[PDB]
Parts: C-alpha cells; sequence; structure tokens
C-alpha cells in the first residue's frame, strides 16, 4: 500500500531565538476519522535541522475510491507559543490516483466537523502546505512567561 | 510574584543514575554523552559537560542498552523485533533520520582497555604513564575506594573520571580534583518525614 | 600453564607477632606498563572468600591497615604486620596474566578440655560424647559398657577453631542397635587429652533415659 | 430462562440455599428478574453470600453481611449495554420485609460540550 | 528509602544538602514506618524477606536490628495495622498474607482492603489471623486501571450553605473506595464507588467516547467528591476530567438519614444510607500523568488538585473551578438560589502558566513517580514533593 | 556492600547431565566487569576462570541477559561461586574478584533425597540427603547417607530440597 509524509517547519528563524536545547519542543500526531487498525495512529516527532524542520513518515492511509484519512497535529512547547496550536490534516485518494493533502487551522476547544444539519457552516482555515506547513511563534508574547513579576 | 522566589525555595536534584557507557563527542572536545539507568524497556541519555557537573540535557529513549550504538557520530539505535530504527546527532538531540527497513549499520562500542596504555597502579597510587618513554607524570593518590577509571582525556583539556565508591564520580583535571557527584539517589521507593523545632503566690508575684 | 607455588603449607603463629607468606611463578607477571596482576585471597571457614591484595600490591576497599604485599616478576610476598585471632582461615593466591589458576592453600593454624555425654534417644540409640572448648587439638576417644570395650561405629566429627579464643571442639558418637544397646547397664566416655593431665571418664546407667 | 441461584455460606462449611430468581429477557432490550422461589429458613449472624447463575456466572462471595431472620434486603443485579448479569449485590431497603431482585444500567455519563461550528457565517458578517 | 538498600535525609530548606545517609545491605526496599509515635525508630522491610530496625539520632542514625520473617519468601507490599497494637500485615509475591507482630517499638473487628489489576478483594482480621471475606472480580478482557481510598480529613464543616441559606448536608461516610474498570469488547469506562465493609456498589457510571487506554489514567477521592482523568477522542481528541460529588440529599434542606442523636449505627448490617450525586465533565489539554490533592494542618483552604504532566512540569487547579452542579454562566445572572461566590461552568480548562511549578526547570520524573503532600504551620502553605528519578519539593 | 549476587540453581544431579546455576546483580554498573564462576570442589582446592562480558565475550578455561542482570551458566560435585572483577584489560579480564557470592552447592550422587528426622537429646539429625541442614535458635561437620549433630550452650532444622521444616526443643 501507499503511505504519507507529512512535512513542516517551526520557523526560528525571523527571531533571534538561537540558544534553544531543542528537547523541549515535541510535536504528537493522532488519528481521528473512520480508522479501522484497532487502535488509532499515535505518534510523537522532534526537529531535524537548526532551521526547525521536522516530518513525519510512513503514516498509514485508508484506500478506496474517495476514502479520507484525518489527523491531529498537536505542536507543542515548553519555551514558546505556538500560533495554530491544533491543525487538522485530510489525505484523500483521488481518482486520478495522485494523493491530496489539505491542511487546516482549528484551535484549542472547537469541534473538527459540521454538525451535518447545518447548511454552508463557518469552515476552518485553509492552510499552505505545499513547500511545507509553517508553524510559528505568536507574535506578540515568543517566549511563555513562567514568572509573575513582582511590585 | 513568582521572580522574587523563583529559584530560592524551589528543591530541584538531578540524578542521572550509574552510569553504563561513557562516549566521547567529537566536537566541543569537553563534553560526553552518558548512556545509563537501564531498565526493560527503556535507558536514559545524557550529555555532560565534563570539566564540570551541570547535565546539559536527558532523554529517556525507548530502547535497550545493547541496541544502542555509534554509525561507520551518530548514535544509531535499531529495534530487534521490528527493524524501527531511528538516527540521532551527537552534539545535539536532532533526530537525523527514521526507518523501518534496514539500519544504515552498527559498530559495538568499544571496552576500555585503559591498562597498558595510560595507567599503572601499584602502591595503592595512580600513575598516568606516556604510551612510550613512560616516565609517569601525574601522579595521584588513590582515594578510599576504588572501582575503575570511567573516562580519560590526554589531549590538551585533559579530563579524568574515577568511579570511586560504587554510586560515587569524581573528577580531576590537569591533578587537581574539579568536582564530584553521587548518583545514590536513582530511584525514590517510599519516604518519611521528620520534623525539626525548638527545643505562696506572692512569691511567683516577686519572681 | 602458569603454575604458582606457595612455600608454607601451614603456618602456625602466635597472636602479636608478623607472619608472611610467600608466592612463585614459574612465568613472569610483569606487564608493560608496570601492572602485576597477582592477588591475595583468604577464606574464612564456611565462608565465602574475601580480596585482601588486588594488584599485586595494592590493598582492597574495607581491609584492615595490617596487611601489606610486595613482590615483582616471579615472587610475590604478604605480610601481616600483627596477627589476630581473626586472621584465621586459607589463603591463596592467584594470577591474572592468563586465565586464573588459584594455586595455594596456606593454613595459617594460630593453635601452635570440657567433657560432656547425652544419654540415647527415644529411638535404635546413639550416644554423644562432646568435647567442648578443647585447645590442645589431641584426643582419642573411647567407649566402655560393662569393662568391655565397644569400638565400631566410631563416628568423630571436629569443628574449626573459633575466632576469639581458637580453641578446638569435637564431637564423637557410637551408635547400636536398640536390640544390641539395651542388653547392657552402664556406659562410660574415657577421654587422653593433652590439657588436662590424666585420662578421665563420664559414665551413666539408664537412670533418667 | 437464566436461573440465578443465591446462598449464604458459613464461610468454612458449605453453601445453605437461599433462594432462586429467574432472569427473563421481556423486551427486546431490557432483563426483568422475577423471584421464582424463596425459603424461609432462620438466619443469624455474620455469613459471606454466594451467586450462581448454572452455566457462565459464578461469584463465590459478593458481599459478606450480618444478617438477621426477617432479611429486608434488595438484591441489585447489575448488568451492561448487551445484557448479561455482570456484578450481583444485595443491599439494604427498609420496607421490603422480603428479598426481591432489581436490574441495574450503568447510568452514561456526562459527556459534556463543546464549542460549536456556527451557522452561515460564509455571506453574512 | 531508595530502590536500592540506601536510607538518606534529605534538608527541606538549603536546598537538600545531605544530613546523614546510610548505606543498607538489603539489596531493594519495599516499605518504611515509623516504629511508634515517639518518631524515633524506623521499621525496614526488604524484598527477600528480612526486616531491619534502625534507630534515627541526630548524629548519623545506627543499624539497631536485622532479622528476617517468620516465612522467607519475596515481599510485595505491606499495610500498617493499627498504630497501638504494632501490626502489619505482609502480602508476598505467590499472593500469601502473613500477620506480623514485631515488637512494643523499644466486637472490635479490623477491615483490609486489598486491589489488583483483577479486582478488589477485602479481608478481616480476627484472632490474629486473616480471613477472605468478599471479592469484586473483573472479567476476562475488563482490566481494573485505577484505585483510592477516602483519606482522613478533619471535619470543619457539616454541609454547603445556598443563597437563601438553605444547606446540601454533604454525605460523609468514611469507609468508602472508588475505582476504574476499563473494558474492552465495549471500549467503555466505568466508574464504581464500592462500600468497603460489606461491598455494595452504591454508583455505577459508563463513558463510551472511544477511549484510547494506552495513555494514563488516574482518580482521586476527596472529602465528599471524587475526580478522575482519562484521555477520549469522541467529542475532541483531548485529555479528560470527570468530578462526582456526593450528597444526603439533593432536595435543599434535608437529612433524609444521618440521625445523629443517639444512634450509633452499624455498617456491617448494611443499614447506612446511600448517597446521591451529582457528575461533570471537563477538557484538559494535556496529558495529566498523575493526580493528588493537597494537605493542610486543618483541612480548611481548597484542596488543589495537583498534577504532574507528561513533561514533567507540574499545575495544580484548586477544587472551586472544578464545580459540579454549575450552570453555564447566562442562568447564573441573578440567581439568588446558588451559593455565595457560584463559579460558572466553564467545560474547557486552559492551561495558566501562572500555576505551572517548576517554571523552567527540566524534572524528568521517571515512569514510576510519586506526588505526596506535607502539611505545615501557617495554613495557607502546603509542601508539594515529586519523588521518582528526580527528586523536587516546593 | 550493597552491590551483592544471588544464587539459583538445582542440588542433585545423576551422572551426565548439565548443571545450570543462576547468578543475579543487585548494584550498578553491570557493563564494566567481568562476572565469572568458580569452583570449591572438596578436597581443599579451587580453580575455574568462566568470564564475560557485557557484549558476550565468553573466555574459558555463561550465558548472559542484558535485560535482567543475570549471568547463567550451563555444563562433579562442588560449590559453585559468583564473582565480579576488574576490566582493565580489553578481552581478557584482570581478575581481581570482589563481591563473590554466597555460593551454591552441587551434589552429583545416584540415590534420591531424604528428610532429616530429628532426635534431641544436643539436637541430633539422622540419615537426611542431600547436605547441608541448617540448624537455627555449636555446629559440626556432617559426617558420610548424611548425619549432623549440634550441642547447646532450640533446634528448627530446615532442609530446602527435600522441603522439611521440623521444630523441636533440646
Ligand atoms: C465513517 O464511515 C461511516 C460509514 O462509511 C460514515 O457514515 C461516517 O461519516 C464516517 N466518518 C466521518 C467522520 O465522516
Ligand atoms: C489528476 O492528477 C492531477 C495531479 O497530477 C490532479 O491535479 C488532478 O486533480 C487529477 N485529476 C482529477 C480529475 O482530479
Ligand atoms: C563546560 O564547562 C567548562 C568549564 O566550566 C566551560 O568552559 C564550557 O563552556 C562548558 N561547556 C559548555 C558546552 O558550556
Ligand atoms: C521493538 O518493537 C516491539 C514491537 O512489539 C516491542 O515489543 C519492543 O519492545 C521493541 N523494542 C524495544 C527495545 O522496546
Ligand atoms: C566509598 O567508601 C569510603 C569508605 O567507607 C567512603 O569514603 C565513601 O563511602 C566512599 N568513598 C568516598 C571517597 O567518598
Amino acid at each position: 500500500a501507499r503511505r504519507g509524509t507529512i512535512k513542516g517547519r517551526l520557523d526560528l528563524a525571523a527571531s533571534n531565538i538561537t540558544g534553544f536545547v531543542s528537547t523541549r519542543t515535541s510535536f504528537k500526531l493522532y488519528q481521528i476519522g473512520n480508522f479501522s487498525t484497532e487502535y488509532p495512529y499515535t505518534s510523537t516527532t522532534m526537529f531535524q535541522d537548526d532551521e526547525g524542520n521536522f516530518e513525519f513518515a510512513n503514516l498509514p492511509l485508508n484506500d478506496g475510491v474517495n476514502e479520507t484519512t484525518y489527523y491531529v497535529m498537536y505542536p507543542a512547547s515548553m519555551d514558546f507559543n505556538l500560533k495554530p496550536n491544533r491543525i487538522l490534516i485530510e489525505f484523500k485518494n483521488l481518482e486520478n490516483g495522485t494523493l491530496q493533502l489539505n491542511a487546516f487551522k482549528n484551535f484549542f476547544g472547537r469541534e473538527y466537523f459540521p454538525s451535518k444539519d447545518i447548511t454552508y457552516p463557518e469552515k476552518l482555515q485553509s492552510m499552505k502546505v505545499h513547500p511545507y506547513i509553517t508553524v510559528e511563534l505568536l507574535h506578540k508574547a515568543p517566549i511563555r512567561s513562567y514568572l509573575q513579576a513582582r511590585n | 510574584v513568582f521572580s522574587d522566589d523563583a529559584f530560592i525555595t524551589d528543591w530541584q536534584l538531578a540524578n542521572l543514575g550509574p552510569w553504563e557507557k561513557v562516549i566521547p563527542d567529537s566536537r566541543d572536545r569537553n563534553r560526553v554523552l552518558i548512556l545509563s539507568n537501564p531498565t526493560e524497556t527503556s535507558c536514559l541519555v545524557s550529555s555532560f559537560n565534563v570539566s564540570s557537573g551541570q547535565i546539559l540535557f536527558r532523554n529517556v529513549l525507548p530502547f535497550t542498552i545493547d541496541e544502542i550504538q555509534l554509525d561507520s557520530n551518530a548514535m544509531v539505535c535499531v529495534n530487534s523485533s521490528s527493524n524501527h530504527w531511528q538516527k540521532y546527532d551527537l552534539h545535539d538531540w536532532f533526530l537525523l533520520e527514521e526507518g523501518v527497513d534496514n539500519a544504515p549499520s552498527t559498530t559495538i562500542l568499544p571496552q576500555s582497555s585503559y591498562l597498558n596504555d595510560q595507567v599503572s597502579i601499584k602502591n595503592n597510587e595512580l600513575h598516568i604513564l606516556d604510551e612510550q618513554s613512560k616516565l609517569a607524570e601525574w601522579k595521584l593518590e588513590l582515594p578510599q575506594g576504588f572501582n575503575k577509571v570511567e573516562y580519560f582525556h590526554r589531549e590538551d583539556p585533559l579530563a579524568l573520571v574515577l568511579n570511586v565508591n560504587d554510586t560515587q564520580y569524581m573528577g580531576f583535571s590537569a591533578l587537581i580534583p574539579v568536582w564530584q557527584r553521587d548518583e545514590w539517589l536513582t530511584n525514590v521507593v517510599d519516604y518519611a518525614v521528620l520534623d525539626v523545632f525548638d527545643s505562696s503566690l506572692w512569691n511567683a508575684y516577686w519572681l | 600453564d602458569v603454575v604458582m607455588t606457595q612455600s608454607p603449607l601451614s603456618l602456625p603463629v602466635t597472636p602479636g607477632e608478623p607472619a608472611s607468606i610467600s608466592c612463585r611463578s614459574s612465568q613472569t607477571l610483569m606487564n608493560r606498563n608496570g601492572n602485576n596482576f597477582l592477588d591475595w585471597y583468604l577464606q574464612k571457614p564456611g565462608q565465602s572468600p574475601q580480596l585482601l591484595i588486588y594488584l599485586g600490591s595494592n590493598r582492597a576497599p574495607g581491609v584492615p591497615d595490617r596487611f601489606s604485599g610486595s613482590g615483582s616478576g616471579t615472587d610475590f610476598t604478604l605480610r601481616i604486620s600483627r596477627v589476630e585471632p581473626e586472621d584465621v582461615g586459607v589463603y591463596y593466591c592467584m594470577q591474572a596474566l592468563q586465565t586464573p589458576s588459584f594455586g595455594g592453600g596456606t593454613k595459617v593454624e594460630i593453635r601452635r578440655p570440657s567433657v560432656f555425654i547425652f544419654p540415647p534417644s527415644d529411638e535404635t540409640a546413639s550416644v554423644v560424647c562432646l568435647l567442648n572448648n578443647f585447645y590442645p587439638r589431641e584426643a582419642k576417644v573411647q567407649w566402655k559398657v560393662d569393662n568391655a570395650l565397644q569400638s565400631g561405629n566410631s563416628q568423630e566429627s571436629v569443628t574449626e577453631q573459633d575466632s576469639k579464643d581458637s580453641t578446638y571442639s569435637l564431637s564423637s558418637t557410637l551408635t547400636l542397635s536398640k536390640a544390641d544397646y539395651e542388653k547392657h547397664k552402664v556406659y562410660a566416655c574415657e577421654v587422653t587429652h593433652q590439657g588436662l593431665s590424666s585420662p578421665v571418664t563420664k559414665s551413666f546407667n539408664r537412670g533418667e533415659c | 430462562a437464566d436461573i440465578l441461584q443465591l446462598s449464604y455460606s458459613d464461610d468454612a462449611k458449605d453453601a445453605i440455599p437461599l433462594g432462586t430468581f429467574e432472569i427473563d429477557s421481556t423486551s427486546d432490550g431490557n432483563v426483568t428478574v422475577t423471584t421464582v422461589n424463596i425459603q424461609d429458613v432462620e438466619v443469624s449472624g455474620e455469613y459471606c453470600l454466594n451467586a450462581q447463575i448454572e452455566g457462565k456466572l459464578d461469584m463465590p462471595c459478593f458481599s459478606y453481611m450480618k444478617l438477621r431472620t426477617p432479611l429486608k434486603y434488595d438484591l441489585i443485579v447489575d448488568v451492561d449495554e448487551d445484557n448479561e448479569v455482570k456484578q450481583v449485590s444485595l443491599s439494604y431497603d427498609e420496607t421490603n420485609d422480603a428479598i426481591t431482585a432489581t436490574v441495574r444500567y450503568p447510568e452514561a455519563g456526562p459527556t459534556a460540550p463543546v464549542t460549536k461550528l456556527k451557522k452561515k457565517t460564509k455571506t453574512y458578517a | 528509602l531508595t530502590h536500592d538498600g540506601f536510607i538518606g535525609g534529605l534538608d527541606m530548606v538549603n536546598k537538600g544538602q545531605l544530613i546523614w545517609k546510610l548505606d543498607l545491605e538489603i539489596d531493594q526496599g519495599v516499605k518504611m514506618f515509623w516504629t511508634d509515635k515517639n518518631h524515633d525508630e524506623l521499621v525496614v522491610f526488604s524484598h527477600d524477606g528480612h526486616y531491619l530496625t534502625i534507630e534515627v539520632t541526630k548524629d548519623q542514625p545506627i543499624i539497631k536490628s536485622r532479622s528476617p520473617l517468620s516465612e522467607r519468601k519475596t515481599v510485595d507490599s505491606v499495610i500498617r495495622l493499627n498504630e497501638h497494637d504494632h501490626q502489619y500485615l505482609i502480602k508476598f509475591e505467590d499472593k500469601d498474607h502473613l500477620l506480623f507482630k514485631l515488637n512494643p517499638g523499644k466486637s472490635s473487628h479490623i477491615f483490609v482492603t486489598e486491589h489488583d489489576t483483577n479486582g478488589i478483594y477485602g479481608y478481616i482480621i480476627e484472632n490474629d489471623t486473616v480471613k477472605q471475606t468478599w471479592k469484586k472480580a473483573v472479567n476476562s478482557k475488563e482490566k481494573m486501571v485505577a484505585y483510592s481510598k477516602r483519606e482522613t480529613t478533619n471535619l470543619n464543616t457539616l454541609g454547603i450553605t445556598l443563597g437563601d441559606k438553605s444547606v446540601l448536608y454533604k454525605y460523609l461516610y468514611p469507609n468508602l473506595a472508588a475505582y476504574l474498570i476499563a473494558n474492552e469488547e465495549h471500549h467503555t469506562i466505568t466508574f464504581n464507588l464500592i462500600d468497603t465493609i460489606t461491598g455494595e456498589i452504591l454508583i455505577t457510571q459508563e463513558h463510551k467516547d472511544s477511549p484510547d487506554f494506552r495513555f494514563p489514567m488516574d482518580i482521586v477521592f476527596g472529602e465528599y467528591w471524587v475526580v478522575y482523568s482519562y484521555f477520549s477522542s469522541e467529542p475532541v481528541p483531548e485529555q479528560k476530567l470527570v468530578v462526582v460529588e456526593l450528597y444526603e440529599s439533593l432536595t435543599p434542606d434535608e437529612r433524609l438519614s444521618n440521625s445523629s442523636d443517639n444512634f450509633s449505627y452499624d455498617p456491617l448490617t448494611g443499614h447506612i444510607n446511600k448517597p446521591q450525586f451529582q457528575t461533570k465533565q471537563f477538557i484538559f489539554p494535556e496529558i495529566i500523568k498523575t493526580m493528588s490533592i493537597s494537605k493542610t494542618t486543618d483541612d480548611i483552604t481548597t484542596k488543589a488538585i495537583v498534577m504532574e504532566l507528561e513533561n514533567g512540569q507540574i499545575t495544580y487547579i484548586p477544587k472551586l473551578l472544578l464545580n459540579a452542579r454549575g450552570k453555564p454562566a447566562e442562568e447564573m445572572a441573578k440567581d439568588k438560589k446558588k451559593e455565595f461566590m457560584a463559579t460558572p461552568y466553564t467545560p474547557v480548562i486552559p492551561i495558566n502558566d501562572n500555576f505551572i511549578i517548576t517554571h523552567f526547570r527540566n524534572l524528568l520524573p521517571g515512569s514510576d513517580s510519586q506526588l505526596i503532600s506535607i502539611p505545615t504551620n501557617l495554613e495557607s502553605t502546603s509542601i508539594i514533593c515529586d519523588l521518582g528519578l528526580d527528586v523536587f519539593c516546593t | 556492600a550493597q552491590v551483592q549476587l544471588q544464587q539459583w540453581g538445582a542440588g542433585l544431579l545423576k551422572p551426565s547431565e548439565t548443571l545450570s546455576l543462576t547468578c543475579a546483580v543487585y548494584g550498578g554498573s553491570f557493563s564494566g566487569y567481568y562476572w565469572s564462576w568458580i569452583r570449591q570442589p572438596p578436597g581443599k582446592g579451587l580453580e575455574w576462570i568462566g568470564e564475560i562480558n557485557h557484549s558476550g565475550s565468553t573466555n574459558y578455561n555463561v550465558d548472559t541477559s542484558k535485560n535482567q542482570f543475570s549471568l547463567k551458566l550451563s555444563s562433579d560435585t562442588a560449590v559453585y561461586y559468583c564473582a565480579r572483577g576488574l576490566a582493565g584489560r580489553g578481552y581478557y579480564g584482570s581478575g581481581s574478584y570482589l563481591r563473590w557470592g554466597q555460593g551454591t552447592l552441587v551434589t552429583v550422587s545416584s540415590a534420591s533425597t531424604k528428610g532429616p528426622s530429628v532426635f534431641p537429646l544436643g539436637c541430633l539429625v539422622k540419615d537426611y540427603f542431600p547436605e547441608p541442614v541448617t540448624v537455627s535458635w555449636h555446629t559440626f561437620p556432617a559426617v558420610l547417607l548424611y548425619s549432623l549433630s549440634s550441642v547447646v550452650t532450640i533446634c528448627n532444622v530446615n532442609h530446602k530440597p527435600s522441603n522439611t521444616k521440623v521444630d523441636k526443643k533440646v
């Protein structure tokens, strides 16, 4: 069968943040939609380069005429604040033969799919995935700021 | 409210366990990688500045120690049931490569052989020898207990690590003692709390 | 291959005085660096062995300061500065250059008498004579029944010296069949011993049992 | 269909029978327990009970109690979605003046709500 | 007491300087107890079956006694029995129970409760002998995952009081335990609140939202409430907390039972009052490895459910935020009946970086770790420590 | 003396079958030492080197399990001891065996086991097989079947191979 590979890149490039440890940021994948394996797929990766490339590989896939699979990515860190903070990823088996990848931009505490009775509901923002998914820091507060300041 | 007592009240101790393997680092020569704390499912891979204490980072890898070997550096870790393998960079824990079909290669981590090369111990005393013209520079009196010499670097940033007692490690440099570490506390099972604290009527009026 | 010879096979020494044991090897044990690869071991009676000197000249952790070692090449020597009654047991050499051998067996014996007799059990019959806390180590135990000797089934067991006083102890057993045993009335264990002066006998009739 | 046997035991000797009930699948998805027979015997003291449905059910000791002869207990059988006796317990209910049998279902939990995708925020704003 | 044989004393102030270290020769330690109320002597149980008695002094301690148990088998666990009788119940692997009466330290039934992954068992100690009393064993495909007992708590207020000054009379019965059963072949998690003297269940509550069973699960039992945590996929794939609160009766002013004048309740008959409950569920972002509840000298301040996450970061939330009987904050407005300062429901709980203890500390706490809480004076403050590979206190 | 070794094995063997013994370590640094077996046959001697390494480097005159820290041996009557030795050289080891094991007894005999009976007098034991029996709350060497006597100066005789647990007063 065929398997899919999510690429991505946390930038750490516009900022001067370069003294980091690289073990305090871990991205996680989970599987939500229409899996048949007796357990959803789940994985946890780390960085690959100073530039910040991360990559998943050998992800399972449903196969059929148009059958889709949905994964959810949990970009997390113990130093920074990452912007989307949950990403929905869709793999679709097009009838041509090629594999279609789509990303989206959710956030913590909303349902992913609409309630099947609402006509033309609000839809998640599409996110550009061709070179790589671009997770970004918060513009206002790149640092996590555990320490409350007295006085 | 935190910044006044950020580090003052917090009480954190770092335990690396009894060291199983100490691998030198090809860059930043005063730095090593320590595989320690084996168990049935995982081990603890840490990085350690050898001219100090100051553990740099730690990671719990889900592989047994015998499954972790160098390349033919790049620290290839290969499962045995399946062939899931991960190549991790030294000097930064970057997941350099991942795969399922074939491991690139391995080499078995070599045994010490520090006798016949650099060390002779006769009169309850430790002599460092050159390989040839063994003039026996840098002799040192042995400690009370002595198990083995964990690590030894002879070039310009000279560093020596002795496993002195069963769980204590002593670090010398060019010889003066530089640091001392103890991992007797690697796994706490049960606790108890010990507390420390201070320590006719007219005659009463007068006193 | 390498053969190890220990010079004294038994070395009784009084406490307080120095003692020494020697050890010789066919080949040379001199490593290129200067490591000697010879170890000295002590086995207490009824115990696992202990390490005393562990690279030919060093001293193992948790050992007194009394012990020391010396030598090189094909000769080695262990030396105790002060002997005490704890230091009793077998002493062994070992060479670690190629395939260790444990050639040795020195038997420091620093001993250079209460009499008990117990009655037979309820069932056969077995009478035991116990010579407890005797130093001279030298006794013969004999039996007397109705003035008639009984030598057969005379089984003896001697324990090793103590660690504090180093006084030997032994026991002797005469086992007879109950049918054989009860025919005679009065028994006595007789001992000729060095610590006392004249041989002594302890006697029992049936009496209580 | 199935028959449940209830019997108190002296904790060493043997199971002295105390009653029998039957578990009929009356509706498609609702089992009901009816008392086929209960045996009135004089009981007092600390005993450990026993439950058996012949074939696929044996609890040797589902509870330990200090019984007194005017038994006033409810035998609560506890089942799951695919009807099968999962756990039997016995409780004190004041007004029975006998042993009666009840079925208990697992009382499905909260399933708390989450923010939803709103309606027709496509051409209006 | 470490995993090897090593006792040591750490100064809770001065950044954990080591006051004294004693090296045993037990080759594994299993448990540690104070021998008497005087707090001078320790008894230490070994894995292979020995027990040691140690004299704690200001100076380096002395190992005053070592001796074997009656039966030389491997020791699984030890339970401390009544303080004054100086008894211990020792469970050997091979699952054999030994009553142990060590020394003076120089019907009044006693009930015990043991739990395994197979079920909850219970025992009665009579005439210096142990006797099996009941059993609650799981099926072939079920497996018990989390279990917790009711911690003894000082009683400050007998009932929670409402706006319009009516009181609900919270349920306070001491002999309770709570546990979770994880079932494959239906993919469900069941919560049970067992009465441990007799063995009645009194509550069952099952969730079917595709639980995972590979991510850690936990339960804690408060004074009159239970909070448990598990991972789940259906509503959103996120960590989930569930809180149940127990009351004697939900009508706003009622003691349906708990007749307090002269009744002298008898729990072994089963005559006790039965609870009523109210339950809610909350969603948490991060995977919670383990949970505990804090302690103080008098249990007045809020209980501060404290959690150790997968990262090693430690975060607490007060019990006021996890409010059953909550409302969505639309129905809290001008609802005179609610409470003083009635908190709203707020199902989604976001993580607050102020409460994250271990501000910048890595704190790799190992796979087997314990969260403990030590009370102090100055009742606002309580000490919490994490024991494991890395030992930490704050 | 925290790093100490515990043994398992077999007591009775007929001629011509293999003898299975197993040490187990309870201390740090399984990797860095050579773990050797040693025999003491009765008759005042010791001789063996059965060396091993963490990466299996057997050096005979010894199976390894790095998962659970238990070297294992499978091969006359003797006492068998574990060991732990310095590892200065690469593939040879350097002896210096500290932290010996408690030692197991292996008797290669033809007959079968017999429990010890008790006949108090001090406490006396009739013909039992195999060695040893341990008296508890003074002990003489056993004499060849084997019989052992003990002085009072009470008799909890224990025999693991036959599983005999007998209590008796003098
Ligand atoms: C999963 O499959 C079923 C049947 O094919 C379908 O009804 C359902 O909508 C699918 N799930 C989702 C999230 O679409
Ligand atoms: C055919 O494949 C191309 C990419 O190679 C894709 O863009 C196109 O959508 C496919 N055809 C159809 C009908 O989808
Ligand atoms: C290790 O310690 C030495 C001396 O304290 C220091 O010079 C060096 O920079 C340290 N290594 C790193 C990576 O900081
Ligand atoms: C290798 O993968 C198998 C898959 O079942 C797993 O059981 C095993 O634990 C893995 N190896 C290690 C060292 O964990
Ligand atoms: C190892 O043992 C010695 C002697 O008891 C003692 O100094 C300490 O416990 C250890 N050695 C050192 C140098 O700390």
